[PDB]
């Protein structure tokens, strides 16, 4: 799953540390970032706000569903509503700051341009250019789509920056940023609700208990950052 | 008639009543707006209301 | 002699110097202020050192040791051989923002007193960032390492 | 909804068409430069910082001007087009002509401060209305005599012109007199209270909206993060206001009514009928002071307490004295019944240990901090009968509740100097007259810090329990 190392070019070794390299690897790019003064810039600051799961400040809304969008607009604000396809309930996003203009598409053909009426929306599409919330993308879409949000969004600010580093030590600290659960109902188990467990043992207990498997726990996973799951060890 | 002759025009409208009769306003949501043509019917009601 | 200066320098800076006698001919008959009068200076004398730098490449032959160390990819770049010998331009305020009056000399030609003086709030402010930048970086690296 | 109109409506959107043009390119190009200084940009690390926040700056700038760049335009005496906006556009081809003025220039102000008896130099001023990019309609207003034109909302200029009365003095020219009275109302300097009562069909409105542009402009430095707040009868009205409301440039409004000066409750104007007019008044003020001292009931039967050993302590004696001390510091209730409970207290601990623990013997390290610690605390936690007394007598109480346990009880009402005729069945049918009462009570009852406290804790226990909970 790793790959091949980039030091040796051949398949990594068994017993490699690859969480360090991935952390030195981009900690040393760090000095040639933009800083805060002494999000708009988007350096160090964006790493860490992803890093941590933070909610941005210019946050934007994606869709819950797909299907296509009735925008209305009045003084200083927008209201999306997005009619689905399936025919089911249609959602809104009313209190839209008009600071925050839209989210143009620049298609590959035509011009595109800005989001507008009638057009279409997949799940997990942005509405408004900014960044979305990872915990939105999480509940919506799901976890392996929220890591690879992540990885694309760390990515783009370093490439934007000039420095290559190979998206497998952005997706070692995503993964163990997205690397347990918070247990809702604990079934035949050993486990307490509201509790953190880590998805392997949670799988693995849930999985070894057959006898009466009517009913194992039930958990849902939790967007965590690197220094709340460095308090959340099993250590 | 005032009403649909009104259509004819290109002015707002608006007629005045007590709150009983149906399709006219009080004559306290024009405290302080203007109109083109208007109507006030039942002046009586509304001046011992 | 290697370090060569462009002949066209002259004629651009008092090309641009036209555009700025303009913009604050403008400002004293009030159809602009004191902020969009700066920003407008700002992106005029920003393009006069793309132009001397174009002339710069132009005008330097190949045989020259100072494109050759860069076009080598060596070490430097042609901002620095503008600065050296085209224009440092403009330069930033200890705030952090810019100043309309630019630095129409190079360090061959040889930066008045005034121009040495405006150059030394970005280059402290440098000495100074460089501690805490390392310190943004590590932290960010203790963090992804525990 | 004539020709002319369409005509120069579709004009005007070319132009405004141009301009937004020009602006998408200058976002354009420094995307463009700002990618690049990200990228490389070749010098120095501080250079890099600034260029990168010189341009984002500009970004941002351009990105709100998207949202009504040009407000209207001026036609002056010499037949020179100027167009206003919050944004200067110029061209860098012909010396820097002004296609858009920057509504804080020194050349933009006769779009503020004009009038039509002291006009600038100018003929004509333009307002457009806008959605985000698009110019529904405009309206003219010429600062002199007008004739016909298209579209004004208001139609002042057709009025102003057939004005048909007997030749001689005819209140010197009729318009003249117009004129120079909004003159007056407008370019006045007391940056005070001014009262313009007129009466009906004189545009006492219009010249209000402009006095307020012309005060918004002129200190637009001390105003500009404060607002203006316009309330009015009617939603109706204020929506009219909001279409016919000049600029305020760079700054916002905000719209109300009597019925609506509270957070969060739109009252519909129920209107209390003619007995309430004593709440319209200042005497009411003394009625909350007596309402809001009824609730800080006297205990008539002794409290029982139980602290395992201890006797009812408070009684009387004791609520009175407490509850003097409490309104003897001068400040609201809710904040007051802090000092209620560290009277009712001290004199339940101080003189309940020397009396039911043992007595006397020992006059200093028994009775000053042990007996008293066991005794404050085993009655600071004692929220089952302690402190639902104490809710009993000290209540936190809400404006929102206070009105409706006085207009309905009768006894309190008759404890509060309050006369009956306020008396209704239901206690939240709350009316206009009573939203002032409101907005009065939480300056006299305040607000506690314990239980907002506690409040926020839970609320915090409780988004981290949702989600995951090991907050320490």
């Amino acid at each position: 799953c790793y790959g091949r190392s980039m030091a040796t070019g051949k398949l990594v070794d068994i017993g490699e540390a690859v969480g360090i390299v991935a952390a030195q690897s981009i900690g040393e790019p760090g000095t040639q970032l933009t800083m805060r003064t002494f999000d708009i810039v988007g350096g160090l600051p964006r790493v860490q706000e992803l890093f941590e799961a933070r909610v941005p400040r210019n946050k934007a809304p994606i869709a819950d569903v797909a299907g296509r969008v009735r925008l209305e607009e009045s003084d200083k604000f927008f209201k999306i509503t997005i009619v689905p396809d399936d025919g089911g309930e249609e959602v809104v996003y009313d209190k839209l700051s008009k600071r925050q203009r839209l989210r143009v598409i620049t298609h590959e053909d035509g011009t595109e341009g800005v989001l507008s009426d009638g057009d279409h929306v997949e799940v997990g599409d942005q509405l408004m250019e900014g960044a979305a919330d990872p915990h939105e993308v999480l509940r919506v879409q799901g976890p392996r789509e929220v890591q690879i949000h992540l990885v694309k969004e760390v990515q783009e600010v370093y490439r934007a920056q000039g420095v290559s580093i190979h998206d497998k030590h952005i997706e070692v600290i995503v993964r163990q940023m997205l690397r347990r659960v918070t247990i809702i109902d604990s079934g035949s188990t050993e486990f307490l609700p509201g509790s953190l467990t880590e998805r392997a043992e949670f799988e693995a207990e849930n999985r070894r208990v057959v006898a009466e498997g009517g009913e194992p726990a039930a958990g849902r996973p939790v967007l965590m950052g690197i220094t709340k799951a460095s308090l959340a060890t099993d250590s | 008639e005032f009403v649909s002759e009104e259509a004819g025009r290109e002015g707002t409208s608006v007629v005045i009543g007590p709150p009983d009769v149906p399709g006219t306003v009080p004559p306290s949501e024009t405290k302080g707006l203007e109109f083109d043509a208007v109507l006030v019917v039942e002046p009586e009601r509304i001046l011992a209301d | 002699a290697d370090v060569l200066v462009p002949p066209q320098k002259q004629e651009i800076l008092e090309r641009h110097e036209a555009e700025a006698d303009a913009i604050e001919r403008k400002y004293q008959r009030g159809a602009l202020n004191h902020t969009e009068r700066n920003e407008s200076l700002v992106k005029i004398w920003q393009d006069a050192t793309e132009e001397v730098g174009k002339a710069l490449e132009e005008f330097y032959p190949a045989d020259n040791p100072i494109i050759t160390i860069v076009k080598s990819g060596a070490t430097g770049n042609l901002t620095q051989t503008r600065t050296l010998a085209g224009m440092k331009g403009l330069v930033t305020n200890p705030k952090g923002e810019f100043i309309p009056r630019p630095i129409k000399s190079s360090f061959r030609e040889g930066l008045t007193v005034l121009e040495y003086f405006i150059n030394t709030h970005g280059a402290r402010k440098g000495l100074a960032d460089t501690a805490l930048r390392t310190a943004d970086s590590g932290y960010l690296t203790r963090r992804l390492v525990d | 909804s004539g020709r002319d109109y369409e005509d120069e409506l579709q004009s005007e959107r070319d132009y405004v068409a141009g301009l937004y043009a020009r602006l998408d390119a200058e976002r354009a190009q420094s995307q463009r430069r700002y990618a690049a200084a990200l990228r490389e940009h070749g010098g120095t690390a501080v250079e890099r910082d600034a260029e990168v926040r010189a341009l984002a700056k500009d970004i941002a700038r351009l990105n709100v001007a998207d949202n009504g760049l040009c407000f209207g335009r001026l036609d002056t005496l010499d037949d020179a087009r100027l167009y206003i906006g919050r944004l200067g556009i110029f061209d860098r081809d012909n010396d820097f002509e002004p296609l858009l003025l920057d509504w804080r220039a020194p050349m933009a102000r006769p779009f503020y401060v004009a009038t039509a008896a002291n006009p600038e130099n100018m003929r004509r001023r333009r307002q457009f209305h806008t959605l985000g990019r698009k110019v529904v309609d405009f309206t003219d207003e010429i600062l002199g005599r007008p004739t016909g034109a298209e579209h004004d909302a208001t139609n002042d200029a057709a009025l102003l012109a057939a004005v048909n009365a007997p030749r001689g003095e005819g209140m010197r020219d009729i318009v003249a007199t117009i004129q120079a009275e909004q003159d007056q109302v407008i370019r006045l300097d007391h940056t005070g209270v001014l009262v313009i009562e007129g009466g009906p069909g004189t545009g006492k409105t219009v010249v209000a909206l402009h006095r307020v542009a012309y005060l918004l402009y002129t200190y637009r430095k001390q105003m500009e993060r404060h607002g203006v707040l316009v309330v009015g009868p009617t939603p109706a009205f204020l929506d009219h206001i909001g279409r016919v409301l000049p600029s305020l440039g760079e700054s916002d409004a905000v719209f109300m009514t009597p019925g609506d000066f509270v957070p969060g409750l739109h009252v519909t104007a129920e209107d209390t009928p003619e007995a309430a007019e004593v709440k319209g008044s200042l005497k009411i003020l003394d009625v909350l002071k007596a309402a809001v001292a009824d609730r800080q009931e006297l205990p008539s039967e002794p409290i029982p307490i139980d602290l395992s050993d201890v006797t009812m302590r408070i009684d009387a004696e004791t609520a009175k004295w407490a509850r003097d001390e409490a309104r003897k510091t001068g400040l609201p209730h809710n904040e007051a019944r802090a000092e209620f409970v560290d009277v009712v207290t001290y004199v339940v601990t101080e003189r309940a240990v020397a009396r039911i623990g043992r007595g006397w013997l020992t006059r200093d390290d028994k009775h000053a901090w042990e007996k008293m610690r066991a005794d404050v605390v085993g009655e600071l936690e004692d929220h089952e009968q302690f402190n639902a007394a104490l809710d009993a007598l000290w209540p936190i109480l809400t404006p929102e509740d206070v009105l409706a346990q006085l207009y309905t009880s009768h006894e309190r009402l008759r404890a509060a100097g309050a006369p009956e005729c306020l008396w209704r069945a239901d206690g939240e049918a709350w009316t206009v007259s009573d939203v002032p009462l409101l907005d009065e009570l939480v300056d006299l009852l305040g607000r506690n810090k314990a239980a907002d406290e506690a409040a926020e804790r839970e609320r915090r226990e409780e988004e981290a329990y949702a989600a995951g909970v090991l907050d320490l």
